[PDB]
RNA sequence: UUGCCCUCGGCCGAUCGAAAGGGAGUCGGGUUCAGAUCCCCGAAUCCGGAGCGGAGAUGGGCGCCGCGAGGCGUCCAGUG
RNA sequence: GGAAUGGGUUCGCCCCGAGAGAGGGGCCCGUGCCUUGGAAAGCGUCGCGGUUCCGGCGGCGUCCGGUGAGCUCUCGCUGGCCCUUGAAAAUCCGGGGGAGAGGGUGUAAAUCUCGCGCCGGGCCGUACCCAUAUCCGCAGCAGGUCUCCAAGGUGAACAGC
RNA sequence: GGCUCUCGCUUCUGGCGCCAAGCGCCCGGCCGCGCGCCGGCCGGGCGCGACCCGCUCCGGGGACAGUGCCAGGUGGGGAG
């Protein structure tokens, strides 16, 4: 019953966690940004061609919401390939362009043929 | 005994070893609400409390109040669940024979200042018990005087919460006895005689008994030290 | 902005194991490493507080 | 890991405020029509998280066996 | 170790029985040089090919010295000036202390700021002009608009030529 | 011991100082124990240490200051 401090501090009180009687939302929101929304369409420009032929990297236009982890995960099991690196930029028209460099064993030219880029 | 053990006393002098963890309860910076209720208790002692409010400081002593509650326990108001039992039982049992048996409603305590005030005015209250800690005190500050005027004995008791427990509520400003059973008539009479001498018969001096007007311990101590100095002077004059 | 020097004076804290640094107006003559004493029972010396 | 309790905790003041202040750690060569310490090649590094070594640490005492070396028992050490 | 017969020393100072000089050593920086990187690459030059829009393939070379009140940057040392004394915080580290923790002689234990290995680093900006034509001034306006780099000659000199 | 006043432990030194020693109480567990006294070991809490009581944290003001509302003066500071 001894107070060894000249200061009175608010006692620590129990704080219960929420146990709602009803969820405020009936159902979880559907993930709008899925693998198909992440990848919009591959870029098929001369510069993108050089990237496919030389750097073994594919060029995609992707959702601006998506990040490198999502882009890598989307490309990985959309086209059933492995991805080594993802470099993203936002082009002046507001789109996000992703340079997706595949693993060395995968061939970008082969994958471009299956996609339909060339 | 191990020779390695030795005393290591600490010198708690000024400039010496760090002071111990002493009890600082006296010097704690309490919250505003704790300071407010404490300073209010002091203002009641410091200020001149008029006799109408001050008379509630005179409460029944411990053994009388315990005796009073012992009798009042026998006349506690029925709980709503207890009343429901009484009813179903009365309705079903009286259905078998003759339903029309009003008989007599047994005696019971009457609670609430409004119920008691009317009972006193009609002289139907044999004994009125008022809590001493009613706030606002206006609710009962007239009640001791009113009981005196109608000649009904009244006693002030410690704790509105104590009265509230009789009537199964949190608090109760006052309770009143109107009727008691045959065996409790003697027990009630002894209490009424003791209470009447304490409160009703003494009400002339209660009306003028001002309270408070007591200075705090430090100021009174300075006053006593000055009085000792004045006494030293009186002793020198005698010499 | 002040024409008078200030003295950083370090005292032990009475109630906690901790050093307390105090900024004093420097009385002329005090020097670094000098002990200064503050209290009712301190001695009448330059820099002491009484 | 979880809830409780004890112990200790001044957060002596939320928060915002610098693309010139403070602030870990990337450089060389090559490549485009236009990019680059950002791409490619090569060589590093910082920060964050959870295997193999190495260190800690293998010292001394006394008896016994053994040509000896070495081993055995047993006690005492060991945060370089 | 012990200095006056004072000595050491700078452009200037300044330093010394509170330890000069002299001898031996310790620490910090290390942007320089050599090495791993590394010559394989770059560059110069002379050739030979081709898929003639190849990071093409070869040969040889990429050397040896000097100088400085030079200039710029950088790092130190040492002063002067002030009634002017020239941020804070994030963040990181060392020490004092010693509550603890660790195993009983081992296939040791807690433990480890040593070496190596494994995994990861999300988001936004990044083009170009930056000005006698991409900015403001109604304009490709003699105005205005914050910086870094800075060769040879003459000469005191980012003067002028 | 009676009555009063004062005092409570720190002043050669540019060191250190917290997270209780010690005494006392009680509760235990474990292992022996010779069936009997209990002991050893391993601990846990507590009081003293650090006195008791008390109604404002301490100190300085103080029914003044101040504030609220009137009243008179001053008021090119400002307005017309
Ligand atoms: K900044
Ligand atoms: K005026
Ligand atoms: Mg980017
Ligand atoms: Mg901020
Ligand atoms: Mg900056
Ligand atoms: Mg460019
Ligand atoms: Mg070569
Ligand atoms: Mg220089
Ligand atoms: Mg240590
Ligand atoms: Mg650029
Ligand atoms: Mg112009
Ligand atoms: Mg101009
Ligand atoms: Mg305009
Ligand atoms: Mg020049
Ligand atoms: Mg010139
Ligand atoms: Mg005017």
């Amino acid at each position: 019953k001894i107070r060894t401090s000249p200061t009175f501090r608010r006692p620590k009180t129990l704080r219960l966690r929420r146990q709602p009687k009803y969820p405020r939302k009936s159902a979880p929101r559907r993930n709008k940004l899925d693998h198909y929304a992440i990848i919009k369409f591959p870029l098929t420009t001369e510069s993108a061609m050089k990237k496919i032929e030389d750097n073994n990297t594919l060029v995609f236009i992707v959702d601006v919401k998506a990040n490198k982890h999502q882009i890598k995960q989307a490309v990985k099991k959309l086209y059933d390939i492995d991805v080594a690196k993802v470099n993203t930029l936002i082009r002046p028209d507001g789109e996000k362009k992703a340079y997706v460099r595949l693993a060395p064993d995968y061939d970008a030219l082969d994958v471009a043929n299956k996609i339909g880029i060339i | 005994v191990n020779p390695l053990f030795e005393k290591r006393p600490k010198n708690f002098g000024i400039g010496q070893d760090i002071q111990p963890k002493r009890d600082l309860t006296r010097f704690v910076k309490w919250p505003r609400y704790i300071r407010l209720q404490r300073q209010r208790a002091i203002l009641y002692k410091r200020l001149k409390v008029p006799p109408a409010i001050n008379q509630f400081t005179q409460a029944l002593d411990r053994q009388t109040a315990t005796q009073l509650l012992k009798l009042a326990h026998k006349y506690r108001p029925e709980t709503k669940q207890e009343k429901k039992q009484r009813l179903l039982a009365r309705a079903e049992k009286k259905a078998a024979g003759k339903g029309d048996v009003p008989t007599k409603r047994p005696p019971v305590l009457r609670a609430g200042v409004n119920t008691v005030t009317t009972l006193v005015e009609n002289k139907k209250a044999q004994l009125v018990v008022i809590a001493h800690d009613v706030d606002p005190i206006e609710l009962v500050v007239f009640l001791p005087a009113l009981c005196r005027k109608m000649g009904v004995p009244y006693c002030i008791i410690k704790g509105k919460a104590r009265l509230g427990r009789l009537v199964h509520r949190k608090t109760c400003t006052t309770v009143a006895f109107t009727q008691v059973n045959s065996e409790d008539k003697g027990a009630l009479a002894k209490l009424v005689e003791a209470i009447r001498t304490n409160y009703n018969d003494r009400y002339d001096e209660i009306r003028r008994h001002w309270g408070g007007n007591v200075l705090g311990p430090k100021s009174v101590a300075r006053i006593a030290k000055l009085e000792k100095a004045k006494a030293k002077e009186l002793a020198t004059k005698l010499g | 902005g002040r024409g008078a020097p200030l003295a950083k004076v370090v005292f032990r804290d009475p109630y906690r194991f901790k050093k307390r640094t105090e900024l004093f107006i420097a009385a002329e003559g005090i020097h670094t490493g000098q002990f200064v004493y503050c209290g009712k029972k301190a001695q009448l010396n330059i820099g002491n507080v009484l």
